[PDB]
């Protein structure tokens, strides 16, 4: 049944070549190979050489150009809003344009990557799935709602105290950011997502090294709320609701600047519906 | 079990339910003569339509 | 020595209703299992259910109160209706009108009878069961934030109304009250940390439910018996995240992680609450004496105005 | 001018797909 | 066997009809247009 | 506002949510 | 004996 | 007549597809057209401060 | 001075290291467990 | 067989016409076309 | 079991739901009756339509 | 089943559902015949189109 | 054999015709056009 | 089941797909003919190039 | 089951749908015609 | 037999209609022919 | 099955492939040629270079 | 042996489209040339 | 068996003095009470 | 056997004494009551 | 049996020895008591 | 056998150099104590 295996066996033992996405293009993938532990495949060197460039340009933009060692204290930041969508080498802002690229490059790489790596081991696509939700709410921070509004200025800065100032900046402009209901949407499967990681936890660890059988955790789970998920249905609501947080919260986001310029204003049209208007009294009214 | 009940609703009701139903129209049959009192004793009060 | 059938169908106080389970196709075809009930309700159980239902009268009453008894206005403003507790004239006293913050300690008083007696009934009956207590230190963890919120920085700052409102705006409000007086809580070093394990614990959720779910044709899920021995599934998730970060776990220490990135967040954000008015009273000016906040000079003011 | 390009590339571009579409099915199909 | 169970029948019409009561109760009250509980 | 990049823009964020209801969609049909 | 959990159960 | 891809060319399938998939593109191309036509040609322009 | 405060350095250098180490010292250790040799099912025979 | 059970479309129907009731009730309530309920 | 229901509904009703569709269309139709006198009176009263 | 089915529609519906497809369609005739008569009498109170 | 089911075609047609006949009732009534529920 | 589509199209049609195909297109060429009539009526009322 | 069929009219019916509700609000919305008018 | 015929057409086919789409996007939404305003 | 081929190109073609390859090469032609007229066209009404 | 033609072709390939790409932008962003300049 | 391990011991005290070292001169630094590091 | 372990009572009091210690230096410290490290 | 091994130490101690030797370059530069760098 | 590799060696010198080049080159220039790359 089970003996002590190695693991370098199990290692040694799921090993191919060529099952990957570059493999089903052109035929064969030029960089299938592994260094060290990682596996190096084509979007494993772009993704490297993106790696690389962002970093640089970085540091480049913080130590230089500002002239600050503290790296807490660097405001990398866009054009002005009055350039437009224009890219001009002489002029600030180009070392943050570069930066994004670049970035936007290394994530995409490494999506690929996943989706390569996933198709060698004979996996589903939930991986890929859960970090493509993330990947897209990058893209719409800094492309799709730059361009809908109309300049590169309206991305945000990479400083690491300082995007949190266009963060308040931004949620105070369109004051009150709370009312928003796809902002409240996100917030409620993020608090969600960290109850579920905590229970899902402390469930599997309470069982962990103790002779007893597997359905006392289900008896356990029954006792308290009545009803027990299940195996395969807990991992489902994990990935679920993890995903969703993020695509939730890209619609607040975009739909901020474009289309809507006041969350308080929003909500002008609940006390006008004629089910209830004109039926209260002085300060009861509306 | 089907022994009280008429024999056109045998396919309902069962001894304890007749005698349960029974309870439950009486109820409902002197809350409604108490209902239309009230509703005379209120519009000689103070008539709502107007 | 434990008969799982007698815990889950005994009768009597210290016992179990809705003894007939029942069941739902939607949830069977969706998450895998459908059977509802039965539901344990012995002693620590029917305290929590009447002190909880307690303050929830108190409230729901309150807000019809204050609407004027008016049922079409209560469900126009249900969700902008709110009681607070006694305003700054009074300290910590408890001689408050009812329509002005004795309604809110009276509520409040209940709901922290209730969650105590949920946290003991969580322990026990994780030891009737032949399981750990894990989730009752968990519950713990999330209730020392309750209790700064709700109990000790009111007492810290001298007034009732450092506390939140019961309402569904209220809390919002609360937030956005609690970060204006304060400086700005963005350059808070604990509110940091918070939202550093907060994210953290949906990162890692979504990573552990994925690659559990992408391996699930070998069965991976039964994280009961993958701990004794280790089959296909475990192993190609192993491999997978070693090929893709050069490091792994196991099928054990996965939710050790998952325990502590999810217990960190209650702790860290009620010691920055706590300290948040008692000790530093401004946290823009505390950052620019720590050296953490960016210069900004010339500001390009065209974005934030319409 | 503009309009008379345009005009001149959509007839283009309908030729081509149309003589491509009568490339590929031709013959008893199968 | 049969559509619905007595047991539901009478649960839910006497949910009915406590909720209908309140409500009726309460839009009289606040309706203002008898006296009785006032001033 | 051009209104026609902005919906353009807005379609891309909506076509986002497209793998994860084609998870759910596929959960539901492969498990009858 | 090693078990993946750190145990040694006989 | 000679292709690269008999099981596409050849079958009924395949020329299915091929026609479904142009048929697509051109009326998702269609109606955003028409749609933004009509909106650009029926709403009028703001008017002018004083 | 350019030097932080105290509760500079009791605040927010001290808890970042002491993350950045932890997390480092962590990922260590559970590597070191989960590549060991303990009870597999055989590859082989499994597949 | 049957498409539809006779439980289910009472079901739906009993609460199709509450909900219309209690709707139109509300909508003239408010709107002030008729005396009814004043002060 | 399909013994009271004609011929004709046999594939979709039973007994029990036989008799109580009966009382269903009972209660419908008083109703109506009771709602065209009603909105006959409130026309009489002030009408709507003006 | 495909009893009362006509002899074109036997590949469609069953038994039932054709007696059910009969009173949907009885009902929505009877709605259109409603619909028409009222948007005449609406248009004759107050024309729409000016 | 059947692409589609009786059953959801009869919910979806109900439905659709149960919204649009709102979504008209409330947008005639707020257009101002006819006196119906006025003073 | 495949006797009543014609022997060029089995590969695509069923027996009940071939009926509701042709219940589809009837169905769009109702829409597009009334669709006409209403635009030609509309641009005899306002047009709306001008 | 093939699923050509099924989701060509499905997406022909919701895009219809909603062409038919957008452009009768644009219309609305914009004085060009009297329709609706106090 | 190291390189196959329809990989090639079929990777050169797609490379071109990138960059024929690619192409088009730059040069129309450029200070010339201002996406054909005018 | 590879008679057509030329000596020199039998290791890389097929008798099919050689064929499609040959009409690959005469669309390449044509497009270039179209794409010579379409540039004209396009500087006689506005040059790109100043 | 770790060389094969098929893989350099790629590469090389890869290399010079972006490169190519790449310098076109760069030197059209700049603004040294009347080129697509309205 | 002795109950701690020297290995704990060893890290556990070189671990908390060179925290200690490092707060202490980072402490005294910035107090501003010696003409150490000065401009 | 005994109630306690001899290294749990090592491992409490050890912790207990450090975190005093360090509470106690905070509060007499940050008082100003003694002319301790002032420029 | 001995307690560290050779390689912990050596990863150790290299380790700490660079880092200390930035931080303190890092803290003499900027605190501007030499001259150095100076523009 | 021993303690390191020999290309374990070579992979941290040769990173190490290379990141220390890179930064002593940018934390040079950004001084301004040279005249090394101004318009
Ligand atoms: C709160 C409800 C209490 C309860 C409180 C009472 C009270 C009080 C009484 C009973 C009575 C009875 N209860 Mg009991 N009973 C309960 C639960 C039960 C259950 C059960 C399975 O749970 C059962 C089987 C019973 C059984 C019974 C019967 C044995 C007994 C006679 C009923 C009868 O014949 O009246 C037939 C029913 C009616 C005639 C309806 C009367 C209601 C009226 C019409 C409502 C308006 C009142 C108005 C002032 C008078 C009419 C005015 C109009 C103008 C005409 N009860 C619950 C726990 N029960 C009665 C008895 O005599 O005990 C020995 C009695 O007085
Ligand atoms: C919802 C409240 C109660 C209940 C309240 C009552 C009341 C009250 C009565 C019954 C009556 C009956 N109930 Mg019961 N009954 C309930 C639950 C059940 C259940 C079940 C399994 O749930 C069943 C099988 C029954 C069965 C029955 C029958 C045994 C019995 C006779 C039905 C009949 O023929 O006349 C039913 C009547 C009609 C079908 C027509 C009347 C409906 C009218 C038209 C509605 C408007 C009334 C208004 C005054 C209009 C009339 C004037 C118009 C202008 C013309 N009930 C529920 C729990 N039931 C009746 C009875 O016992 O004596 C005959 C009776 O009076
Ligand atoms: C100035 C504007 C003019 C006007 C000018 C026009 C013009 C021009 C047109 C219309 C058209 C329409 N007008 Mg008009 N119209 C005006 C005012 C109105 C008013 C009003 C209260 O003021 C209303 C209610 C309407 C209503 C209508 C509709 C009848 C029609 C929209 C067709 C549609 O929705 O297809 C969308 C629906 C579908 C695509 C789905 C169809 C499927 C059917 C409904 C069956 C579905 C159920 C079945 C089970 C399918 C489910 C399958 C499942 C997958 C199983 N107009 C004013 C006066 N109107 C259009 C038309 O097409 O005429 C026919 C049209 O061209
Ligand atoms: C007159 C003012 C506007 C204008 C106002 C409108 C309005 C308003 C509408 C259109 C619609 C259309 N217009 Mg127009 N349109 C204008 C000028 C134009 C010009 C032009 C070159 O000038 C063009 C090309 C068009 C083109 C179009 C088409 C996209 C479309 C009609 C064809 C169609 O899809 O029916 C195809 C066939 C169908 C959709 C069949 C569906 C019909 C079925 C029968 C449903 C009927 C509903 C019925 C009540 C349901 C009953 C169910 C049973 C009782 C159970 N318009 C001018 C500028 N136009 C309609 C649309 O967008 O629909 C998609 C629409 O509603
Ligand atoms: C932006 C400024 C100008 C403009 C200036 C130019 C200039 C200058 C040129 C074009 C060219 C093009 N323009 Mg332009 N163009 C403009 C406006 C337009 C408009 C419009 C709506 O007005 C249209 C429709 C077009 C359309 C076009 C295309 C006809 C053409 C792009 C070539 C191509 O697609 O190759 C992509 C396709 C391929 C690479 C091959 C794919 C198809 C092959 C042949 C067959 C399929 C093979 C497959 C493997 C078969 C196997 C079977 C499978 C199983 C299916 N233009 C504006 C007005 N345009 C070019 C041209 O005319 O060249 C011919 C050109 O030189
Ligand atoms: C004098 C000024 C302040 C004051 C400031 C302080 C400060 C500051 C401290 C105390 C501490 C104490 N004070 Mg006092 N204290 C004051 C007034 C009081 C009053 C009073 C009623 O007025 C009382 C009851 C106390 C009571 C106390 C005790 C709780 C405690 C001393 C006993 C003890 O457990 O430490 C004895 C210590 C031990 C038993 C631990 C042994 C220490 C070991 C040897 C570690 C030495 C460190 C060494 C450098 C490490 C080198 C290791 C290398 C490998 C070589 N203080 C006034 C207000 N007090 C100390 C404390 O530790 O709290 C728990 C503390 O730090
Ligand atoms: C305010 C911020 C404070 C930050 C503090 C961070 C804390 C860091 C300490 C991390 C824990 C170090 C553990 C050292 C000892 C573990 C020994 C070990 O290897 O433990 C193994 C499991 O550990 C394992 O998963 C490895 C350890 C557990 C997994 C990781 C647990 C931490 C999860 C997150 C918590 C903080 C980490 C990230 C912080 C940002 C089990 O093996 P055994 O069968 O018992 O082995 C027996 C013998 O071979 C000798 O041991
Ligand atoms: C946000 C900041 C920027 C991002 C920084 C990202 C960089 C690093 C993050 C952490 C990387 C380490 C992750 C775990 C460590 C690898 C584990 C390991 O040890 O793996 C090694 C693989 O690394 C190897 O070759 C070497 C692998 C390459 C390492 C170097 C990659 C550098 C990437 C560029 C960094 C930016 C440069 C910018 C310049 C200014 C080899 O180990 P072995 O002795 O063969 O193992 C023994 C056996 O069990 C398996 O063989
Ligand atoms: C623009 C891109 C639009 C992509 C739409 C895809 C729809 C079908 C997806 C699907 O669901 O594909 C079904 C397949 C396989 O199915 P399975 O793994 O469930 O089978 C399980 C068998 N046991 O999963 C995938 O391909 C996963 C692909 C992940 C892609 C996520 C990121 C892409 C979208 C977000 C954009 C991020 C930036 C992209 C670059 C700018
Ligand atoms: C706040 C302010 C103002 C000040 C703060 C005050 C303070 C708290 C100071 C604290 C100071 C401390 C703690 C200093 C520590 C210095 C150390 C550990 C040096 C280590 C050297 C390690 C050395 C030289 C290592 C050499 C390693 C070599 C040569 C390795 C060689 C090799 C090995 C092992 C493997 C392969 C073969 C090879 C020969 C290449
Ligand atoms: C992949 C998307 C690349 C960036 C898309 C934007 C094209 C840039 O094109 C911009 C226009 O969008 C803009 O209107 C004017 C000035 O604002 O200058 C042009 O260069
Ligand atoms: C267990 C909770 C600790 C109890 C702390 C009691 C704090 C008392 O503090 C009170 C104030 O709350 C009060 O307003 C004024 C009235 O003059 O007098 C003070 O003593
Ligand atoms: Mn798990």
């Amino acid at each position: 049944s089970a003996e002590v295996i190695p693991f370098s066996i199990i290692e040694e033992f799921y090993k191919r070549p060529g099952k990957t996405l570059a493999a089903r293009f052109f035929g064969v993938d030029p960089f299938d190979f592994w260094i060290g532990r990682f596996y190096v495949g084509l979007f494993g060197a772009i993704s490297i050489i993106g790696i690389i460039l962002g970093v640089a340009f970085y540091l480049y933009e913080g130590v230089v150009n500002e002239g600050t060692l503290n790296i807490l204290a660097m405001r990398i930041e866009p054009p002005p809003v009055s350039q437009g969508l224009n890219v001009d080498p002489a002029q600030p802002g180009f070392f943050w344009f570069l930066t994004m690229v670049a970035a936007t490059i290394a994530f995409v790489g490494w999506l690929l990557r996943q989706i390569d790596i996933s198709l060698k081991l004979d996996m589903g696509m939930e991986v890929p799935i859960a970090f493509g939700a993330v990947v897209s709410s990058w893209i719409t921070l800094q492309w799709l709602r730059p361009i809908a509004m109309g300049a590169w200025g309206h991305g945000f800065p990479l400083g690491i105290t300082h995007h949190l100032d266009w963060v308040s900046n931004i949620g105070y402009q369109y004051y009150n950011f709370f009312y928003n209901p796809f902002h409240a949407i996100g917030i409620t499967l993020l608090f969600a997502s960290t109850l579920f990681l905590h229970m899902h936890g402390s469930a599997v660890l309470s069982e962990a090294k103790r002779n007893i059988s597997d359905q006392n955790i289900h008896v356990f789970w029954r006792n308290i709320l009545g009803y027990s998920i299940g195996e395969i249905g807990i991992h489902r609501v994990a990935f679920w609701t993890g995903a969703a947080s993020v695509l939730f919260s890209n619609l607040c986001i975009f739909l901020s600047g474009t289309f809507v310029k006041d969350w308080n204003a929003f909500w002008g049209f609940w006390d006008k519906m004629p089910i209830w208007n004109g039926v209260g009294q002085g300060a009861l009214v509306a | 079990q089907n022994d009280l009940v008429p024999d056109q609703w045998k396919p309902l009701f069962n001894n304890a339910e007749w005698l349960v139903h029974d309870i439950v129209v009486k109820t409902i049959y002197g809350g409604l003569i108490i209902a239309v009192i009230a509703h005379v004793l209120c519009w000689a009060w103070t008539p709502w339509i107007r | 020595p434990i008969d799982l059938h007698d815990e889950e169908y005994r009768d009597g106080l210290e016992g179990t209703i809705a003894k007939p389970p029942g069941h739902v196709g939607w949830m069977q075809r969706l998450l895998g299992e459908g059977q509802v009930g039965p539901i344990y309700v012995g002693l620590w159980g029917v305290i929590s259910f009447i002190t909880f239902f307690a303050s929830a009268f108190i409230i729901l009453v309150d807000y019809g109160r204050q609407v004027g008894w008016n049922p079409i206005i209560y469900l126009r403003e249900f969700w902008n209706l709110a009681v607070y507790p006694p305003p700054t004239e009074y300290g910590l006293s408890w001689n408050v009108p009812w329509d002005k913050g004795g309604a809110w300690l009276a509520a409040t008083f209940f709901l922290h009878i209730s969650v105590l007696t949920w946290w003991a009934r969580l322990y026990t009956r994780a030891k009737a069961t032949g399981v750990g207590t894990q989730l009752a230190w968990g519950f713990a963890s999330a209730l020392s934030l309750y209790f700064v919120i709700y109990l000790f920085h009111p007492l810290a700052l001298g007034n009732w109304s450092a506390a939140p409102g019961h309402g569904f705006r209220a809390i919002l409000d609360w937030t956005n009250y609690v970060s204006i007086h304060w400086g700005n809580f963005y350059y808070n070093p604990f509110h940091m940390l918070s939202i550093f394990f907060l994210l953290g614990s949906t990162l890692l959720l979504a990573m552990h439910g994925a690659t559990i779910v992408a391996t699930s044709k070998w069965k991976s899920e039964m994280e009961f018996t993958e701990m004794m021995a280790e089959g296909p599934g475990t192993q190609r998730a192993q491999l997978f995240w070693r090929w893709v970060m050069g490091w792994n776990a196991n099928s054990y220490n996965i939710h050790i992680w998952a325990w502590w990135f999810a217990a960190f967040t209650a702790i860290t954000g009620a010691i920055g609450l706590f300290l948040s008015g008692t000790l530093v009273p401004d946290w823009y000016a505390w950052g620019e004496t720590a050296k953490i906040v960016a210069p900004w000079p010339n500001p390009d003011w065209a974005q934030y105005v319409f | 001018m503009a309009p008379f390009l345009m005009a001149f590339f959509t007839i283009v571009l309908i030729v081509a797909t149309l003589y491509f579409l009568s490339m590929i099915m031709s013959g008893k199909p199968e | 066997d049969r559509p619905f169970e007595f047991r539901t029948s009478v649960v839910v019409s006497t949910l009915l009809g406590l909720v209908m009561a309140l409500l009726i109760h309460f839009v009289v009250l606040s309706s203002g247009a008898f006296n009785w509980l006032r001033a | 506002m051009n209104w026609i990049v902005a919906t353009f823009m807005l379609m891309f964020v909506l076509v986002a949510f497209l793998p994860l209801v084609v998870s759910l969609a596929y959960t539901w049909v492969t498990n009858p | 004996a090693a078990a993946p959990a750190g145990a040694a159960a006989a | 007549p000679p292709t690269l891809f008999p099981e596409i060319t050849n079958t009924v399938r395949g020329r299915f597809y091929i026609v479904a998939g142009i048929i697509s593109v051109v009326m998702a191309v269609a109606s955003i057209a028409i749609f933004w036509w009509i909106f650009y040609t029926i709403t009028p322009a703001p008017a002018p401060p004083l | 001075s350019p030097w932080p405060v105290w509760s500079g350095y009791a605040l927010c250098f001290v808890p970042l290291a002491a993350v950045i180490l932890g997390f480092i010292i962590a990922a260590r250790f559970t590597d070191k467990q989960a590549t060991s040799a303990y009870l597999r099912l055989d590859p082989a025979k499994a597949n």
